[PDB]
């Protein structure tokens, strides 16, 4: 009801990013929706004194017909001043379950800083480049900008205190529009909590944690050994000796001394069957001085291993992994790559928020104009990470295989 | 009198920091003095300024060419940016076909639209005097000045709030908004359509714009923007390559631009090697000799522009198709149309810069960018009819390493067909020689050597002369191909080699790719297997290529 002063950092000026061409049915969609926004006042037309600009499109989000607005306040959020802050919860990665809800509506019912609504300007585009476009800006909270859970902060807690008060058990986490509700009950009470919990809300997702781990070097068991085998088994331990010390290859290097078929079966000698023991024991350890930096940015790499198999590993330091995982599910996305890498990138930058509570820099392994032509016709988040292009094949793909 | 809606006026600043501007006026001849002075007595009497006193500090030179013309262009640079009046230029395979479509002259309005009166002591500029003798007079400006920065941009947006009601209440017609020109099209009959002109004439006149009765300048074909539009259809305006003797460099330019503007609508027309005769120059006036394949090139574009060639426009009732056709040396064409034989528009694409690439990756490249061409100009995707197989691309995608799609398409039998060229194997192959390849060079001296040795006992080493160890490993692979049968097994530890053959190229600038790829076509099957160098891997021998 009152409104807080909100500024950019210094020296910077507002965001001047161009809006990308869109489907007629999102024009339309976008027509709508902020047809009835500006009937409630959330946002207003602007007029040609607004330079600035900030993308928009379109989405539907899971189970559910009804077109969503997402605003790409990407740019707008890195040149908005730092708010403070509130140590991350470290126990919500270790909860049994968490139910991720959208409060996104909540934030329209504060209004926003006078000066600083000319930054949130955006634009419906034209087809054919007929007209500039229609102009808006908001008035109040907008979903998307990291001011709005920074400014409603107060207000979530004040309407969480009863709840929290009321059930020390659970843990509850904040991030952009998402609501992060952690604990340990079954599923059916756990969803009659989370229906306990948005009443709660009105008045004013299943994830399981708990079956995720870290996912450690394995190395094939074999009763006969070919020389491709034991030559594909050397590379891995090579590649695994950058990241575990100890590692050696030397007495299964011996075996492939000569020159022999591919296909020809090699048996192990006593020193050989020894030193991958010991390898196996030592990938048997947890990596050696693996911490987390707050102040360095996360980096997640992805691998397309085929038959809708997709690895990812999130680290800071080459070598030093923080988190390995493998997301093979298949929804809907059997014969479209991009969506299926879509589906990846949204399920690893959520676990990301619910391990560290930002997101991470990925590196994808996609050519930059497939994905900037196609990632927003399966983008269901309301967040948006930051991702680069791999455009040389990494050798190490069938290692995390 | 009739009392006028007044226009809401757009608050303007000027830039950070800054202040507004303060040029000596030129001096200037009396005759151009005295008819600044009759312009400008004009002017105030009419409005567009006033007299201001010697409190204004800002001043802005002024011209005469009479006709007044003042230079903002100081004031343009401390001027405030204001979003564009345009994101683009619209493309007139995107118009929608429509019975009527009538001209309005909206010039008069431009001078009737207000300026932010806080904003106006910053247009102030001065007459000199006749023999400099008394003091100039004094004027600033009450509406948007020509050649102001932010007059289009306020013009716009005041006529688009001024006709936003308008266009609402009569959903039926097209109003379309062109610098000082009014747009309006229908399919009601005429005597509707020219009622609506003058319904508009009247809502217009509301607001004190005035739109002439003369019958207007502008009439069927509309030429704009080098482009001609009809009734029924439009086109480019009339393509003309001309005949050099000797062609200089802007003669090249200008025909690479004649033939890139003429793509759009004209099928087939290639640009490579004329565009590749600008290689590196940056000299406009250097004369360049034509290659014998710019030549082919230019004929085939003179037969290709003979005739005229028109685009129909855009019915929404209809499907939308986009059709490629490989042409050869990375160049790509396609049509864009709705029904057979009648394209909307046409255009090329040319593969990027690149050490190495395949047809595969080029035609998918094309895909994207059509597709975002045709989300630009009719808000949708279209069916796509692509020279490949289905099973091509499915064991493409399928197969390669990298995330990739293709919207939805269907295969026409067009050659050439883009195909795969060479497939490595999964898995070792039993009953195929295992050639274990090396490579080395020196440094210095840039002396190398490339070999094998395999599992029945051949072996090659050969001695090679300025190389590097890159060029020794590719080597190697390419003499372990030159000297095995139709399936062979190949043991590298290149990672460079690996990097580059398991991007699938098909094409490389590099020679010694190109036979790789020679030689890997012309075999049945091919595993190529990695090993770690220098690990004590026997069979990779790197002391037999280090001698
Ligand atoms: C307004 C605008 O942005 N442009 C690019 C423009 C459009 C024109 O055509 C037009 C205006 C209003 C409604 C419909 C159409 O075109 C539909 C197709 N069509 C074209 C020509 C015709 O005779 N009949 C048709 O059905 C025109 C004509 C322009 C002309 C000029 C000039 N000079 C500039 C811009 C436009």
């Amino acid at each position: 009801i009152e409104t807080v002063p909100v500024k950019l950092k210094p020296g910077m000026d507002g965001p001047k990013v161009k809006q990308w061409p869109l489907t007629e049915e999102k024009i339309k969609a976008l027509v709508e929706i902020c047809t009835e926004m500006e009937k409630e006042g959330k946002i207003s037309k602007i007029g040609p004194e607004n330079p600035y600009n900030t993308p928009v499109f379109a989405i539907k989000k899971k189970d559910s017909t009804k077109w969503r607005k997402l605003v790409d306040f990407r740019e707008l959020n890195k040149r908005t001043q730092d708010f403070w802050g509130i140590p991350h919860p470290a126990g919500l990665k270790k909860k049994k379950s968490v139910t991720v809800l959208d409060v996104g509506d909540a934030y329209f019912s504060v209004p926003l800083d006078e000066d600083f609504r000319k930054y949130t300007a955006f634009t419906i585009p034209s087809i054919n480049n007929e007209t500039p476009g229609i102009r808006y800006q908001y008035n109040v909270l907008p979903q998307g900008w990291k001011g709005s859970p920074a400014i409603f902060q107060s207000s979530m807690t004040k309407i969480l205190e009863p709840f929290k008060k009321q059930n020390p058990d659970i843990v509850i986490y904040q991030y952009m529009d998402d609501l992060y509700v952690g604990s340990d009950l079954e599923i059916g009470q756990h969803r009659t909590k989370i229906e306990e919990l948005r009443q709660h809300l009105l008045r004013w997702y299943e994830l399981h944690p708990d079956k995720w781990t870290v996912q450690p070097i394995v190395l094939p068991e074999k009763d006969s050994w070919t020389v491709n085998d034991i030559q594909k088994l050397v590379g891995k331990l090579n590649w695994a000796s950058q990241i575990y010390p100890g590692i050696k290859v030397r007495q299964l290097s011996k075996l492939l001394r000569g020159t022999k078929a591919l296909t020809e079966v090699i048996p192990l000698t006593e020193e050989a069957e020894l030193e991958l023991a010991e390898n196996r024991e030592i990938l048997k350890e947890p990596v050696h001085g693996v911490y987390y930096d707050p102040s360095k940015d996360l980096i997640a790499e992805i691998q397309k291993q085929g038959q809708g198999q997709w690895t990812y590993q999130i680290y800071q330091e080459p070598f030093k992994n923080l988190k390995t995982g493998k997301y093979a599910r298949m929804r809907g996305a059997h014969t479209n790559d991009v969506k299926q890498l879509t589906e990846a990138v949204q399920k690893i930058t959520t676990e990301s928020i619910v391990i560290w509570g930002k997101t991470p820099k990925f590196k994808l392994p996609i050519q930059k104009e497939t994905w900037e032509t196609w990632w927003t016709e399966y983008w269901q988040a309301t967040w948006i990470p930051e991702w680069e292009f791999v455009n040389t094949p990494p050798l190490v793909k069938l290692w995390y295989q | 009198m009739v009392p006028i809606s007044p226009i809401e006026t757009v608050p303007v600043k000027l830039k950070p920091g800054m202040d507004g501007p303060k040029v000596k006026q030129w001096p200037l001849t009396e005759e151009k003095i005295k008819a600044l002075v009759e312009i400008c007595t004009e002017m105030e009497k009419e409005g567009k300024i006033s007299k201001i006193g010697p409190e204004n500090p800002y001043n802005t030179p002024v011209f005469a060419i009479w006709r007044k013309l003042v230079d903002f262009r100081e004031l343009n640079k401390r001027t405030q940016d204001f979003w564009e009046v345009q994101l683009g230029i619209p493309h007139p395979a995107g118009l929608k076909k429509k019975k009527s479509v009538t001209v309005l002259d909206v010039g008069d309005a431009y001078f009737s639209v207000p300026l932010d009166e806080d904003f106006r002591k910053y247009t102030a500029f001065t007459i000199p005097s006749i023999n400099n003798e008394t003091p100039g007079i004094r004027y600033q400006y009450n509406v948007l000045p020509q050649g102001w920065k932010g007059s289009p941009a306020i013009f716009q947006s005041s006529m688009t709030k001024i006709l936003e009601p308008f266009a609402a209440q009569n959903p039926d017609i097209v109003i379309c908004q062109y610098m000082d020109d009014l747009y309006v099209g229908s399919d009601l009959e005429i005597g509707q359509h020219r009622t609506k002109i003058e319904e508009l004439r009247q809502h217009l006149l509301r607001w004190g714009l005035t739109t002439p009765d003369k019958k207007h300048q502008k009439e069927p074909p509309f030429l704009w923007m080098g482009y001609e539009l009809h009734p029924d259809k439009w086109t480019v305006q009339p393509i003309v390559l001309p005949e050099k003797d000797s062609w200089t460099v802007n003669d090249i330019q200008k025909l690479v631009g004649k033939l890139n503007w003429a793509s759009q609508i004209y099928p087939g027309i290639k640009v490579r090697q004329l565009s590749k005769l600008l290689r590196g120059t940056k000299a406009l006036t250097e004369v360049i000799p034509l290659t014998e394949e710019a030549e082919l090139e230019l004929a085939e574009n003179r037969e290709i522009l003979k005739e005229p060639v028109h685009g129909v426009y855009y019915d929404p009732s209809k499907d939308l198709i986009a059709e490629i056709q490989k042409q050869g040396q990375g160049q790509w064409t396609y049509q864009i149309y709705q029904e057979p034989f009648k394209n909307l528009k046409t255009g090329k694409y040319a593969r990027m810069r690149g050490a190495h690439t395949n047809d595969v990756k080029q035609l998918t490249e094309a895909v994207q960018k059509i597709t975002t061409e045709s989300i630009v100009i009719w808000g949708k995707t279209p069916k796509f009819k692509l020279p490949i197989q289905k099973e091509t691309w499915e064991t493409w995608w399928t197969e390669y390493w990298q995330a990739t799609w293709i919207p939805e398409w269907e295969f026409v039998n067009t050659p050439p067909l883009v195909k795969l060229w060479y497939q490595l194997e999964k898995e070792p192959i039993v009953g195929a020689e295992t050639f274990y390849v090396d490579g080395a060079a020196n440094r210095e001296t840039k002396l190398g050597k490339a070999g094998y040795v395999t599992n029945k006992g051949r072996q090659k080493v050969v001695p090679l002369t300025n190389t590097t160890n890159q060029k020794t490993e590719l080597q190697a692979i390419y003499l372990a191909l030159q000297d095995s049968g139709l399936e062979v097994n190949i043991v590298t530890d290149s990672q460079y080699a690996l990097g580059i053959i398991q991007a699938q190229p098909d094409k490389s600038e590099s020679e010694l790719v190109n036979q790789i790829i020679e030689q890997l076509i012309k075999k049945e099957k091919v595993y190529l297997a990695w090993v770690p160098a220098h690990k004590g891997i026997g069979g990779n021998e790197q002391v037999d290529k280090l001698v």
